[PDB]
């Protein structure tokens, strides 16, 4: 749709130095979408976006404990 | 980097930090010719043997002494200020990179296509190669391609620290749990150094930061050799 | 402020005295220990 | 009850020089000195556990 | 002689001996966090609990006993005690902050959501809102009290300062009793901090207030006050209406406002 | 009648004008600090890679 | 906003104790009746071992350290769990 | 407010007070030396000659030193005020610091 | 013999004062002249210069020809 | 004559520029010829001679104010002393140096100075006009 | 009463000088020595 | 509704406190609580300096509200002046029985 | 006698002399720590250890000059000897709670000590940000214990700004106004509001930071929703009243000083100065979060804290420009008291133009936390609080003592500790702006000149400390008594002989309304 993908672009609700949101927002989004997909049959390709945006965006760190947390069934926000 | 007997700022390496080197120098003349006429006048009310000691009034006096003052702060609030929302305005970065802080050491994450991370330590002064400085060499240089807006995102995993590089006008905290973000865009290649800026424990004075700016191609294939 | 000669006049070697005693009391104890830095540390 | 405040007002003027803290009578000098007892003991106390955690328990 | 009207105090070993029991306290606590022991912090509490009572009895000896409280003496320690309130204002105001700053932006770790995820906040319909009719009660009660010890009238005034003082006793163990049956505690992150800790030190301050009203109580007994005279009630009535009104904020911030 | 200013001033002024002067000088030049000046004019750079 | 209640022309403890028993002690009453009527145990939640609650950084200075000070071993679970 | 010939009227006046007493003298030269001025002659002249009605000749004496302190670094002031004052000072016999040796340190 | 003329005696500190008030603003003007020329004009001019025709490839190679960069020989 | 820490509460003398007619005369009380010239002091000034004049000025004011305004020695003793104990201070840094003081980091030995002088302008530190700005890259050596 | 004037407002003594050195020399020396006793300590332990 | 039982400080104040609610009674100021009010300060009608010694340490602002009080002790005897204005007081001793 | 006058006093003349006495002895302590930071940075290279026992130190260094060497010295020391003599007062107006201010200090005090000797210290900074100060990268009882000190240090000023309060409002001649009080005891009365609603902010912040490392809370630890952000703003809006607490009763010292040395009656202005003073108090609460610049706030946020930090230029320098005109047409005495008023004048007013260049966030940017952030606040402190109080101390030593400075000693010390301070002090700028960071042991090489000279800078003040303790010496054993003393009619705290009595106004002043 949009590739040659470069880095995340500009978002206008995170317009701030603090960007710990964006990051959270768009990792939330892509789990969302991705549960949304796979469940309803159809292809988890189109959560692409999300994925790319929160890759740039996180800390390692910060991606593999809330994987984990998924995983564990401790993940605090809703997905 | 500094180098020995400097009097003032690191020569620019960013437009904006050029911008703080000119509205410093404005706001230094200020300083200069406030605190000589104090000193000025000092010396006036002290050198003469003639005295007037009875009641003095005091309103004509004090609106100059406050409007003067005002106009001189407006004057430099204006360039400030501008120069405040330069930096805010919204420039459209072609990277990101991620620093975290540690005790004591930074470690990189570009991220944007490949999982390409690594940690960054001061090469320790027994270990220097000759003609290299003392506490401010690292390891491994934070790679990055020269004359592109970059946006860096700052954060710890431990206590905090501060990601500071003097000559591009760059100081952003590392707070645990706090994502900061800044923009960077070197007008040259080379080597631009700083050093942890939040106190941080035992080898908070040692624990550097040395981006090499390179084009772009160059960049490629250095990241691309560090996967 | 005028004031009266002193009761009990410190003379120019009394106050050599305790110009020095007073000296010491800072210098010495100190000196004490950062001459005995390497001591304590590569201990 | 009965309005005695006459009688402690008499008490507590009366012209013998001791400081309020101590001019009830001899129960305020017991709990003085309990009070300075306890307060110069602990006090110490609280310097030897200084001392004691001054150094490594190891 | 003096010919002014203020009071020369007699020299007196209490500030030291509550200085002393502040050290001892405070060198407690710190052996009881790291030293596993809770000898020095009980000498100091008890150094403490003695000095306050032999200096505020020395107070009623000068005054009620001896007569230095003039209305000069007595308008200084007026300010003294509104500057005080205004201090452990300013106290309170820091963890209304703590509370604002994490609740009205919630971080990732709590789901990012006020109250947090995991987090089943007390309804403020139950218990809470009986707490604050309890309180605001009592300051309609003390306000009787006043009024009967300004008319002269001693019965009513004990009656009244009792039934607030037993609504100051109801509320500490209403609180006491929901702290038990909490589903969270002070270790259920920013939520139970905030939690605790603001209504915990509120709840000493009820404490406070309610030892307060009962020196009161006692001294009515022992007809101290006069109808004019009676400024360690005043204090206390404003140091009353200052914990209902710390409640009132804590119930409308964070039991209604932040569940 | 003069006083102590009048009668030892000057040789105070001198002497410790004198003394500060030469034990600056020393304590400068002749203990091995390492003031770490320029190189600016001074060094001649050498061959490092 | 007078309340709706209305009155002065004069003064002061009999109005006070009026407002104390007419006003005041009931509205105490009838929350008491509110309160002691939706009280009595509610159904515990499944425990989740959520890493921002159950917070533990340094031992509490009592009991076995992993306890909080007026635990209830009905609806506090510790970091493992509620109580066997 | 005031012409400088006023405010040398009412000083004239304040010291030309006959029954001036030592006290009100003091008051008018310690207040008059706190402006920023030098008395003119004809104001001194008048505080001379109440120091002569109070039989007073040292204050007259500090009343000239205090002239000449006022006038700071302008040396041309306080010759020109003892010039003006000759007829006053042969008249009341008043002697003047410099006459006195009162001038050495 | 001659008369001494009068002089002036009245406001001397007051006129002392204006006298060098004017001085101080004078000299704070022709201090700000010369700061904007021997500081700020002049780093505006050196930073004009070094980029007027700088070419930042060929510093890049100058740098990587002495050794300089870990990323690029 | 004797003032007394006692009486600090009445009206005292002080001899100063700004207030040259204190409160009471230096000296109070007065010796028969001294009683005498106050009498004389009644009649014409003309009279008196040169040494009474003086002598009853010194019975109303302590020093005159040349006296009390004269300048003195004090600067010579002050930036003397001042000096004597910045130069003291020296022996201090210099016991220093000589017994806490080890050696600096070898990174200040001369070769490695000049090899990274060379490097810091092979990377062209500060070129606009701090470092770099300083060297000729074109005849190879410090601009004049 | 207490003692009022000079020498006598004070809880030290200044009636001999020497004694007074002494006590002086203690008082501000002990508060000027305790930081380097304190690093000494904190180097010795670790 | 209402009874007694609360003394009054008539009853009950002792020590200072009821010195000073007794001598207001009287309207009088053993106890300086009141700012004196001025005559017109001249030698004739003085300001009446009441003290308990032989001196008492004056305040007078001069004019009204000047920021600067100017102090000086009055002593038994002669009026004296304040060194600033020149307005008179003169000091009345005696007693605390006055 | 000596325990009842002593350990129970009741009376603010001696409560006074314990607070100098104490305020004196901790100054010896901050000038050793700050004397073990020059050492450590005057040559390349590391003496001492690495970051930790040097931020021990410097972290102590901080904490002792401010609250126990000027906080006592101002406030508890000549607030509590001149307040209620310049006020005609009998004494304070809770003589006994003045006690037990004094006395929470010495424990204080031995928490701060007891802080430095166990385990390895609290290295934090005095600001003591988690989580570097939380229980696990500063594990047992160090910082525990520095925050217990701070509570009594807290509880002892609380105490003693509502009685200066109290007493400043309530127990003045029942004819003077508030404007009819001298401007030392307005400084007071305003440093002392101040004091009364900050500290209870900072105690509210350090106990959030003693339950997050004793009590399993999480008020500033991201795993529990806290954020450690949260902690610096609690902090700060107490920490930038409390400068200006440290600076107020020293403007109020300097406007005596130079009134009383120009030979004038009356500092220039004097509603003006109120005026600045009370307006300085206000916007000194509205702008601590130039502390913060670089932690990430919002850009309309650092725009707002960049022009109301500017603002307070305005009333400061109403205060410098009267100070200048009080001097004018004054018959100058130039007494050693003098000579440190006007270095305050000119050092402060450097101090406070840096501190308007930091009040820019762009350029604080590249500032903040540097050493220019050091020579900023070491100009206001060092050159400004301390030279207010060697000032104020060489003046009203002879109304406390009844004894005489040697002036030429005096003079000479004055000189030294000129030179010494600038010599320590403007070098910093040099190495702020080239980028050398605060809290360090060791620096990159180029930084070593100015470092060395800041160093032999700081020897040169510890010469003057040591000569310091000499002349007071020197004035005692000597014993030169007082006789008279100029210009009493306007200083009314001179007015009952030196030293006063240990009662004074028994009988109250006579000031009549008119
Ligand atoms: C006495 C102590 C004191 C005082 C009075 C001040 C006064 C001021 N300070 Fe300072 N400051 C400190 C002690 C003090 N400071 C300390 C300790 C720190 C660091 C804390 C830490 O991190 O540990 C600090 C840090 C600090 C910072 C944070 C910088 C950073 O960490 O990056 C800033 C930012 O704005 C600041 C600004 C100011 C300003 C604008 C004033 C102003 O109030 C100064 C106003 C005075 C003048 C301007 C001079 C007189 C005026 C005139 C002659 C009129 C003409 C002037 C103009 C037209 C400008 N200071
Ligand atoms: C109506 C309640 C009144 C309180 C009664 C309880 C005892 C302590 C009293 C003090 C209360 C003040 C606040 C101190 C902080 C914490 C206590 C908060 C109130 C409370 O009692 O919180 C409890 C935790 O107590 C705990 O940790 C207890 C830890 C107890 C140690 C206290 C720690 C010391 C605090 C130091 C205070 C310094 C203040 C300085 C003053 C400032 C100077 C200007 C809640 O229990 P929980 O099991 O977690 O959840 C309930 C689960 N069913
Ligand atoms: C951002 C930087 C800003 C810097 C601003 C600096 C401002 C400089 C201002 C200059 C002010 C000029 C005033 C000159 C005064 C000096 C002494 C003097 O000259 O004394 C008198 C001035 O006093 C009067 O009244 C007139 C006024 C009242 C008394 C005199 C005091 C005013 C002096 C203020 C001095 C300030 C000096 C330092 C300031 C930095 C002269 O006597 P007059 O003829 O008026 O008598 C007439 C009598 N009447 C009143 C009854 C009519
Ligand atoms: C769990 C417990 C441990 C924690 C410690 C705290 C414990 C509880 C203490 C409760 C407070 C009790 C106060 C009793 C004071 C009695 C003295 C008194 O009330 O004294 C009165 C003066 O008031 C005065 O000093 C007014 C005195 C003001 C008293 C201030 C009270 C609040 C202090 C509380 C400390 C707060 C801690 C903050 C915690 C973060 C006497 O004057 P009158 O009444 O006019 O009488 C005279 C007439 O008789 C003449 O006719
Ligand atoms: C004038 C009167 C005032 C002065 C009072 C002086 C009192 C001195 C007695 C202190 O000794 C005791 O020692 C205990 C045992 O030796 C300690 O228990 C501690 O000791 C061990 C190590 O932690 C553990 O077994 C315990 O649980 C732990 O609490 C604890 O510190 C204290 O009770
Ligand atoms: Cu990392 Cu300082
Ligand atoms: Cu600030
Ligand atoms: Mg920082
Ligand atoms: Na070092
Ligand atoms: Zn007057």
């Amino acid at each position: 749709k949009i590739k040659n993908y470069q880095t995340a672009p500009f978002d206008s609700r995170f317009p701030n130095q603090n960007q710990t949101r964006n990051c959270w927002q768009n990792y939330l989004d892509f789990h969302r979408c991705e549960k949304a997909m796979t469940a309803k049959g159809g292809d988890v390709s189109v959560c692409e976006w999300y994925r790319r945006v929160y890759k740039s965006l996180c800390p390692i760190s910060w991606v593999s404990t809330w994987d984990d947390r998924r995983a564990e069934g401790t993940f605090p926000g809703k997905i | 980097m500094a180098y020995p007997m400097q009097l003032g700022f690191q020569d620019a390496t960013s437009p904006i930090m050029e911008e703080l080197l000119h509205f410093h120098d404005h706001t230094l003349m200020i300083v200069f010719l406030i605190s000589s006429l104090v000193l000025y006048i000092i010396s006036l009310m002290l050198t003469t043997k003639l005295t007037h000691t009875s009641t003095m009034d005091a309103q004509e006096v004090e609106t100059i002494w406050t409007i003067l003052p005002a106009i001189i702060l407006i004057l430099i609030a204006l360039p400030s200020l501008r120069i405040l929302y330069m930096m805010d305005e919204i420039n459209n970065p072609s990277l990101t990179v991620k620093t975290m802080g540690h005790q004591w050491y930074w470690s990189y994450e570009y991220t944007d296509y490949e999982d390409l991370s690594f940690d960054s330590y001061m090469i320790p002064t027994s270990e220097l190669k000759p003609g290299e400085l003392r506490l401010l060499e690292v390891d491994n240089r934070v790679v990055l391609p020269m004359e592109m807006t970059i946006r860096m995102l700052v954060s710890s995993e431990d206590v905090l620290h501060s990601w500071a590089v003097p000559s591009l006008g760059l100081k952003t905290d590392a707070i645990p749990g706090r994502l900061n973000q800044t923009t960077l865009m070197s007008s040259r290649p080379g080597l631009y150094y700083g050093q942890c800026s939040e106190i941080c424990g035992s080898n908070h004075s040692f624990m550097p930061i040395v981006l090499e700016l390179v084009p772009l191609k160059y960049f490629e294939k250095w990241s691309a050799s560090m996967l | 402020i005028t004031a009266k000669p002193a009761k009990t006049p410190t003379s120019p070697k009394e106050q050599a005295i305790g110009l020095s005693v007073t000296f010491l009391s800072f210098l010495l104890p100190a000196g004490w220990v950062l001459y005995h830095l390497d001591n304590y540390k590569k201990s | 009850f009965e309005n005695r405040v006459a009688e402690k007002q008499k008490l507590f003027q009366e012209d013998n020089g001791l400081p309020v803290h101590l001019k009830g009578g001899a129960t305020d000098n017991i709990l003085y000195r309990v009070t300075m007892t306890l307060c110069l003991g602990g006090t110490l106390y609280s310097l030897y556990c200084l001392g004691w955690a001054s150094f490594p328990h190891k | 002689h003096q010919t002014h009207a203020y009071h020369m105090v007699n020299p007196s070993p209490w500030p030291l001996t509550g200085a002393l029991s502040a050290l001892l306290m405070t060198s407690g606590l710190t052996m009881w966090f790291h030293f596993n022991s809770m000898t020095l912090l009980m000498i100091g509490l008890t150094t403490n609990m003695l000095t306050m009572y032999q200096w505020w009895r020395d107070v009623i000896r000068e005054s009620t006993f001896q007569g230095h409280h003039t209305p000069a003496v007595q308008k200084g320690l007026r300010y003294g005690m509104i500057l005080f309130i205004i201090s452990e204002v300013l106290f309170f105001t820091g963890f209304f902050w703590a509370f604002y700053h994490s609740s009205l932006a919630p971080t990732p770790e709590l789901g990012g959501c006020w109250p947090p995820t995991g987090i089943h906040p007390l309804n403020p319909l139950e218990v809470p809102l009986l707490n604050t009719s309890v309180l605001l009660a009592s300051g309609v009660s003390i306000t009787w009290a006043h009024h009967s010890l300004m008319e002269g009238d001693r019965k009513h005034m004990l009656q009244a300062l009792f039934i607030t003082i037993t609504l100051g006793v109801y509320f500490t163990l209403l609180q006491a009793s929901e702290y038990y049956e909490a589903p969270f505690t002070i270790s259920d992150g920013v939520y139970g901090s905030t939690f605790f800790v603001a209504t915990g030190f509120h709840g000493l301050h009820v404490i406070i207030g309610s030892t307060f009203l009962i020196v009161c109580f006692f001294r009515q007994l022992k007809f101290h006050f006069t109808s004019n005279h009676h400024f360690g009630f005043e204090a206390a009535a404003w140091y009353w209406h200052f914990v209902d009104v710390v409640w009132l904020f804590l119930y409308v911030s964070i039991y209604w406002w932040g569940s | 009648a003069p006083d102590f200013h009048d009668k030892y001033g000057n040789a105070v002024l001198a002497s410790g004008a004198t003394f500060c002067v030469a034990v600056w000088v020393y304590m400068a030049t002749q203990i091995g600090i390492e003031w770490n000046p320029s190189p600016v004019g001074r060094v001649t750079p050498k061959e490092w890679r | 906003a007078s309340a709706a209640k209305g009155d002065h022309g004069g003064t002061g403890a009999r109005t006070w104790r009026f407002l104390t028993f007419g006003l005041a002690l009931p509205s105490v009453a009838l929350c008491t009746l509110n309160s002691w009527l939706h009280s009595g145990h509610r159904e515990r939640p499944a425990f989740i071992p959520y890493h921002h609650l159950r917070i533990r950084t340094k031992p509490f200075s009592w009991g076995d350290g992993n306890h909080t000070f007026f635990h209830n071993p009905r609806v506090n679970p510790l970091p493992t769990g509620y109580e066997k | 407010h005031e012409t400088d010939e006023e405010f040398d009227a009412r000083w004239v006046t304040y010291f030309n007070k006959p029954d001036i007493d030592a006290w009100e003298l003091r008051k008018g030269m310690n207040t008059l030396v706190g402006y920023d001025l030098v008395p003119e002659p004809k104001i001194i002249d008048a505080a001379l000659r109440a120091c002569r009605r109070l039989n007073d000749f040292a204050s007259a004496v500090r009343i000239l030193e205090v002239v000449k302190d006022k006038a700071g670094p302008h040396k041309e002031i306080y010759p020109y005020v003892i010039q003006e004052l000759r007829p006053t000072l042969n008249e009341l016999g008043i002697s003047t610091p410099e006459e006195l040796g009162l001038d050495k340190v | 013999s001659t008369a001494l003329a009068k002089p002036q005696m009245r406001g001397l500190l007051a006129r002392r004062l204006r006298f060098h008030i004017v001085g101080a603003f004078m000299v704070s003007l022709g201090f700000a002249t010369f700061y904007k020329f021997a500081v700020a004009e002049k780093r505006k001019k050196a930073y004009a210069d070094f980029y007027r025709n700088y070419d930042s490839m060929k510093d890049f190679e100058e740098m990587r020809k002495a050794g300089i960069f870990q990323s690029a020989k | 004559s004797v003032v007394k820490s006692e009486d600090y509460a009445l009206p005292s003398y002080v001899d100063r520029r700004d207030y040259p007619l204190p409160d009471v005369a230096h000296v109070k009380n007065l010796s028969a010829s001294q009683k005498a010239l106050k009498e004389k002091e009644k009649a014409s000034w003309s009279s008196l001679s040169i040494d009474e004049k003086v002598e009853l000025y010194r019975l109303k004011f302590k020093e005159s104010f040349a006296e009390m305004n004269r300048s003195t020695n004090e600067w010579k003793t002050v930036v003397g002393a001042a000096m004597f104990f910045i130069g003291f201070t020296a022996l201090l840094l210099i016991w220093e140096k000589h017994y806490v003081y080890g050696p600096i980091p070898h990174t200040f030995e001369e070769e490695w100075v000049a090899k990274q002088t060379k490097r810091m302008l092979d990377m062209k530190v500060a070129p606009i006009q701090g470092f770099s700005a300083k060297w000729d890259y074109d005849k190879n050596e410090w601009k004049k | 009463h207490y003692e009022e004037g000079p020498g006598k407002n004070i809880p030290f003594s200044v009636e001999n000088k020497w004694r007074l050195l002494a006590m002086m020399t203690l008082f501000f020396g002990s508060g000027f020595a305790a930081p380097f006793f304190i690093v000494r300590h904190q180097l010795l332990k670790k | 509704a209402s009874g007694g039982g609360v003394p009054t400080d008539e009853e009950q104040a002792t020590g200072l406190e009821r010195e000073v609610m007794l001598a207001a009674r009287k309207g009088q100021d053993p106890y300086n609580i009141l700012a004196p009010k001025a005559t017109s300060g001249t030698k004739e009608d003085p300001n009446l300096v009441p003290s308990i010694t032989n001196k008492r340490i004056v305040g007078c602002i001069c004019e009204e509200d000047n920021s600067t009080v100017i102090w000086f002790w009055l002593h038994k005897g002669e009026a004296q002046r304040c060194p600033s204005c020149g307005t008179h007081y003169k000091l009345v001793p005696h007693q605390l029985a006055h | 006698m000596f325990i009842n006058r002593w350990l129970f006093s009741t009376n603010h003349k001696d409560i006074g002399t314990l607070y100098l006495l104490f305020g004196a002895w901790a100054g010896m302590v901050g000038t050793a720590l700050s004397l073990l930071i020059r050492a450590e940075l005057g040559q390349p290279g590391t003496l001492l250890g690495d970051d930790q026992i040097y931020n021990v130190v410097v972290t102590a260094h901080a904490f002792v000059m401010i609250f126990f060497m000027v906080m006592p010295i101002m406030i508890g020391g000549f607030g509590n000897w001149l307040v209620p003599l310049m006020i005609g007062a009998p004494d304070m107006a809770f003589p006994r709670m003045n006690n037990m201010s004094f006395w929470l200090l010495p424990p204080s005090f031995l928490l701060l000590l007891a802080s430095s000797m166990v385990e390895a210290g609290a290295g934090t900074g005095w600001t003591v940000y988690p989580p570097l100060a939380g229980n696990l990268a500063h594990a047992g009882a160090s910082v525990d214990l520095t925050i217990f000190s701070l509570h009594l240090a807290g509880v002892s000023s609380i105490l003693g700004a509502i009685n200066f309060i109290t007493t400043i409002i309530n127990m003045k001649p029942p004819a003077m106004s508030q404007y009819q009080t001298p401007l030392f005891v307005w400084s007071v009365m305003i440093t002392a509001v101040l004091l009364l609603l900050s500290l209870p902010v900072l105690a509210a912040g350090i106990t959030m930071l003693l339950t997050d490392r004793n009590l399993n809370t999480t008020f500033f630890d991201p795993a529990g929703g806290g954020d450690p952000i949260l902690y610096q703003h609690l902090f700060w809006f107490f920490g930038h009243p409390e400068v200006y607490i440290l600076i107020l009763p020293g403007f109020g010292m300097i406007s005596h000083i130079v009134t009383y040395y120009s030979g004038k009656k009356e500092p220039f202005g004097y509603m003006g100065m109120v005026w600045a003073m009370m307006s300085i108090g206000f916007l000194g609460f509205i702008v601590w979060a130039h502390h913060m610049f670089t932690v990430g706030m919002d850009v309309d946020t650092r725009a707002y804290f960049t022009s109301a930090t500017m603002i307070i230029a305005i009333p400061t320098g109403v205060k410098v420009f009267s100070w200048l005109a009080t001097l004018h047409g004054g018959n100058i005495k130039w007494s050693p008291a003098m000579m440190w008023a006007l270095g305050f004048i000119f050092l402060f007013t450097v101090g406070g133009l840096t501190g308007i260049v930091l009040a820019n966030s762009s350029l604080d940017i590249v500032l903040h936390d540097t050493y220019y952030v050091v020579a900023h606040f070491h100009y206001v402190l060092s050159m400004g609080a301390v030279f207010a109080i060697m000032g104020g101390f060489v003046h009203w030593f002879p109304l406390f003592s009844g004894y005489t400075l040697n002036d030429t000693w005096a003079k000479i010390h004055f000189a030294i500790m000129f030179v010494g301070v600038n010599m320590t002090f403007f070098p910093q700028h040099f190495l702020g702006l080239s980028g050398m960071p605060r809290r360090y042991s060791d620096y990159p090489d180029a930084y070593t000149m100015w470092n060395t000279i800041s160093s032999m800078g700081s020897f040169i003040s510890l010469t003057a400390v040591m000569l310091m303790v000499f002349i007071i010496w020197e004035a005692f054993a000597s014993k030169r008594e007082v006789l008279t003393v100029d210009l009493t009619t306007t200083n009314l705290e001179w007015l009952n002989g030196c030293p006063p009595p240990y009662h004074t106004f028994e009988e109250p002043t006579y000031v009549n309304l008119k």
